[PDB]
């Protein structure tokens, strides 16, 4: 305990010195070599990009098996991984899919195996759509809709205010399978800036952890987990956001000693640009030190 | 076109 309140006084007098912003803006936004995405950049990929400058690497990118008309089964998303003492924590970065890749995204989710997707963006935001409506609305009239082999559910929702999460079901039509896939929808970050709520945003990250309990059936811990599936708009700013947030938590667990640019250099060396703002990165700082201060 |  004492532990944990001398690493909360060390993270605040970052923040008042102003170490927060030099060490944010020290830390490259994209690889310095390596980083062509060149997979990414084909001509027959651009319609596949909701922003042609946020692409994935090629030693990193999602692959789905390959379609005719996919070639390269290439979709925006990043595997990400960091080892925190000794437990792997996986993720998928991927931006909000368009109207044509619908079909990619719920692919992806069934091939690796994703059962809980954080959504951090609203649809629309400033009169731009963000991320479109891949997954039915709630209703028993009209709750299912097929993106080619997958046909998704939406079977029940909870408002939590700061954030929605919503039971679907996934069926892989060649074979009938099924597979359950939690959505949570982060809903209160705020058209301009960062939030000024930190317990929302810690409820949410409390939410995800309470659909992992809800989907963990594993009884050895160490056991492997399908990544969780993060996305935003690009995928990369307030999805880095969640994916650093819950690393540095994590890390809060044992005694190892917190280094948050470290931790986001690794990061921005899986995909570019995570944590894309200042004040998103500020804005990590000040929901561990009010994790460490609710503790 | 461009994240910004």
């Amino acid at each position: 305990r004492a532990t944990n309140d001398e690493r909360c006084k060390i993270l605040e007098q970052r923040l008042e010195q102003g170490m927060v912003f030099t060490e944010y803006e020290r830390i490259l936004k994209k690889r310095l070599v390596d980083g062509e995405c060149s997979t990414a950049r084909l001509p027959e990929n651009a319609e596949r990009n909701r922003f042609q400058d946020v692409l994935p690497y090629d030693d990193v990118r999602v692959e789905l098996v390959p379609t005719k008309e996919n070639n390269t089964g290439y979709i925006n998303a990043s595997h990400i991984k960091v080892s925190v003492s000794g437990i792997e924590w996986d993720y998928i970065a991927t931006q909000g899919p368009l109207q044509n890749t619908c079909q990619d995204f719920w692919q992806m989710v069934w091939e690796q195996g994703i059962a809980i997707i954080a959504m951090v963006t609203a649809e629309e935001e400033g009169g731009r759509e963000k991320s479109f409506r891949y997954w039915p609305r709630l209703g028993s009239r009209h709750n299912t809709v097929t993106y080619g082999r997958f046909k998704i559910t939406t079977r029940f929702r909870t408002d939590s205010g700061c954030y929605a999460t919503t039971g679907l079901k996934m069926k892989h039509l060649l074979t009938g399978q099924e597979r359950t896939v939690w959505h949570l929808q982060y809903t209160d970050w705020p058209e301009h800036g960062c939030p000024e709520d930190l317990k929302g945003f810690l409820s949410y990250l409390e939410e995800i952890q309470s659909v992992r309990r809800h989907t963990n059936s594993t009884s050895d811990p160490q056991s492997p987990n399908p990544p969780l599936l993060v996305h935003s708009s690009a995928g990369v700013g307030r999805t880095g956001v969640v994916i650093l947030s819950e690393i540095m938590i994590a890390c809060l667990e044992h005694n190892e000693v917190l280094d948050i640019p470290r931790v986001l250099d690794m990061l921005r060396q899986q995909r570019m640009m995570l944590v894309q703002t200042l004040c998103q990165y500020t804005f990590v700082y000040r929901v561990l030190i009010q994790f460490l201060k609710s503790s | 076109p461009q994240y910004q």
